């Protein structure tokens, strides 16, 4: 009568390694540039 | 009626449109306050900035309304510094949205190029400083006045 200790069928072994993990984000963001600047509303040469 | 206070500024030029039962030496007696008023401040070369129209006809006033009938009255058009406290917040509050680049795909989905919202901020960065070079005061000046407060 001993079965020989029968083992199952058929389970998560696919599973057996799996969390799983989580990847990333980082957003952040460039400067734009203004350094192109400068007035009108003046006087640079009839000041003199 | 632009919601801000004058006093943070100075004037470039003030603009009276005069409607009704009005006189023209009881406006350059009206006028006579506001040049003497100080407080006031008018841009260290304009020493009288006032423009002024007089017009026969008065307000007219609407069945649907609450304000009332008057026999004279006035609209007032000026150009002030103390706007550029306004200049200031926008531009504050574009950079913020800008740097976190949000809402821009709605605008470029729809056929605006980014480098748009650059060139329009520059702009704005020039005015800030077109605002700064008309604000400033003559070196050729100098002044002694008896009142302190007006």
């Amino acid at each position: 009568p001993d079965l020989k200790n029968v083992k199952s069928k058929i389970g998560s072994t696919e599973n057996l390694k799996h969390q799983p993990g989580g990847g990333k984000v980082q957003i952040i963001n460039k400067k734009l540039d203004l350094s192109n600047v400068q007035s009108k509303c003046g006087s640079k040469d009839n000041i003199k | 009626m632009v919601k801000c206070d004058p006093r943070h500024g100075k004037y470039m030029a003030c603009c009276l449109l005069y409607r009704g039962d009005v006189v023209p030496k009881d406006v350059n007696a009206a006028i006579a306050t506001i040049k003497t008023k100080r407080s006031i401040q008018f841009v260290d070369w304009c020493p009288t900035g006032f423009k002024v129209g007089i017009n026969y006809q008065p307000p007219t006033v609407v069945p649907g309304g609450d304000l009332a009938k008057v026999q004279r009255a006035v609209c007032m058009l000026s150009n002030t510094t103390a706007i550029a406290e306004a200049w200031a917040r926008l531009d504050h509050k574009f950079d913020l949205m800008y740097a976190k680049r949000a809402f821009v795909h709605w605008y470029v989905g729809e056929g605006m190029e980014e480098g748009e919202f650059s060139e329009a901020r520059e702009d704005m960065a020039a005015l800030e400083k077109d605002y700064e070079e008309v604000g400033v005061d003559s070196v050729e000046g100098e002044g002694e006045e008896e009142g302190e407060e007006y």
